[PDB]
């Protein structure tokens, strides 16, 4: 008998905490500072989603979690 | 605990209509034997009820794998002081005295 | 049919054989005939358990029996005549079970 | 997210799935004829249940 | 004492929070803006910005809500009362919503009905 011995790696670890930013700069922006305003993404023409569903950019794959929609050309 | 509030209220009004009641230990499970169909799930119901008699002035008995307690006086005294619904809106459970 | 047959089930002799006697002499009053008590083998539950709790000791084992005895009896009766002589104040553990088939 | 994990593959011998009705007993357990107890408790018990020692 | 708009405000206030829901994150506040689920929004801007204030209000004239500028929110957080658990505790409130119905869904209050015949015209 002996113990578990669970010390080789990873002698402590910090929390993994996300600097998300209070003020929406990198994720909403007008770039026209009027009434009537443009959005910088794509309308969703889906109906198993809502009408204010709206998506976020990555490198491919919007990962929306929700439908794993991704844009084919078939 | 990881228990939200909309439960806790959900919850809170269970206890007001129903005051005594025996529980089951049963956390992993997807279905209960005869506390299910709640339109609630499960598990935070039964934390929101651990929550209730483990607070630390409501006490418990708890033998044959089974929960039977005794609310007490405090706990109708702390309900009203917190959620401000006046006892006079009397439990249903006084008939076929 | 008006064949009516009763299952009497308990873990005792005596209670049994008492309750069997008190209806077939309830239906005999009446100018009825009723078949004869039919006797099932009386299937014997056995389960043996080690003694110890921990385990420690001479291997010990406690047999445990509980012996489960079955009668039929067949009459031909309207349902009246069977629910009256049925409410009887029945001594406790005598089972009954009354078919129609 | 959490149907993503539970009900992959069934568990269709899952040991987890009995308890001691009286204790919550582990090991020992007595699934013969539902006493689903661990054998101390059916000990225990085992009089009151209707199993007495004849033989 | 009084009767005014933030004697009942602060009320409004803390019954929603008492009553769970509240749209908290950066998501599913501006989403149920958006959904136009809800016919009421408390924003706040205190600090220098004035881009965020004129977006807002561009957003609020598109649902015909009239902003209401209300001064000194330091106002309604002290005097709503901010106990909280144990002896100490202060967390502050910039954002005010209520799903589902403006006023609540537990009482019956004429405030709904001032507050919306003062909009009106």
């Amino acid at each position: 008998k002996k113990r578990k011995k669970k010390s080789y790696t990873t002698p402590k670890k910090n929390k993994h905490k996300r600097k998300k930013v209070k003020l929406a700069v990198l994720k909403y922006y007008k770039v026209d500072e009027n009434g009537k305003i443009s959005r910088l993404r794509r309308e969703c023409p889906s109906d198993e989603c809502g009408a204010g569903v709206f998506m976020a950019s990555h490198f491919d794959r919007h990962y929306c979690g929700k439908c794993c929609l991704t844009y084919c050309f078939n | 605990m990881l228990m939200p509030k909309k439960n806790r209220i959900a919850i809170y009004e269970l206890l007001f209509k129903e005051g005594v009641m025996v529980a089951k230990k049963d956390v992993h499970m997807p279905k209960h034997p005869e506390l299910a169909d709640k339109n609630v799930p499960n598990l935070h119901v039964m934390k929101a009820m651990q929550s209730l008699k483990s607070r630390g002035y409501v006490k418990e008995q708890f033998a044959w794998r089974h929960f039977y307690w005794y609310l007490t006086n405090e706990g109708i005294q702390y309900l009203r002081d917190y959620l401000h619904l006046p006892p006079e809106i009397v439990p249903a459970t006084l008939r076929r005295s | 049919i008006h064949r009516i047959r009763i299952t009497l089930t308990s873990r005792n002799v005596k209670s049994l054989e008492k309750v069997c006697a008190d209806l077939i002499r309830g239906a005999k009053e009446k100018n009825l005939k009723v078949k004869g008590p039919v006797r099932m083998p009386t299937k014997t539950l056995r389960i043996t358990t080690r003694k110890t709790p921990c385990g420690e000791g001479s291997k010990t084992w406690d047999r445990f029996q509980m012996r489960i005895h079955k009668r039929l009896i067949d009459l031909h009766s309207p349902s009246e005549i069977v629910k009256q002589i049925t409410s009887i104040s029945i001594e406790p553990g005598v089972e009954v079970e009354v078919t129609i088939a | 997210g959490h149907q993503q994990l539970y009900w992959s593959h069934p568990r269709k011998f899952g040991q987890g799935s009995r308890s001691c009705r009286v204790c919550s007993n582990r090991h020992g357990l007595i699934r013969k004829y539902g006493l689903n107890m661990c054998r101390q408790c059916f000990r225990q018990y085992a009089k009151d249940i209707g199993f007495i020692k004849l033989d | 004492g009084v009767m005014d708009v933030n004697t009942a405000l602060q009320e409004v206030l803390k019954t929603a929070l008492i009553h769970d829901g509240l749209a908290r994150g950066i998501r599913e506040a501006a989403k149920a803006l958006d959904k136009r689920q809800a016919h009421l929004c408390v924003l706040a801007s205190n600090c220098d910005e004035p881009m965020y204030v004129k977006l807002v209000e561009a957003l609020c004239a598109e649902h015909q809500i009239n902003l209401i500028k209300v001064d000194d929110n330091k106002k309604l957080g002290e005097w709503v009362g901010l106990c909280k658990i144990d002896r100490e505790g202060k967390p502050r409130k910039v954002v005010g919503c209520s799903c589902v119905v403006v006023k609540d869904y537990g009482k019956e209050s004429q405030a709904k009905d001032v507050i919306e015949e003062y909009f009106k015209c």
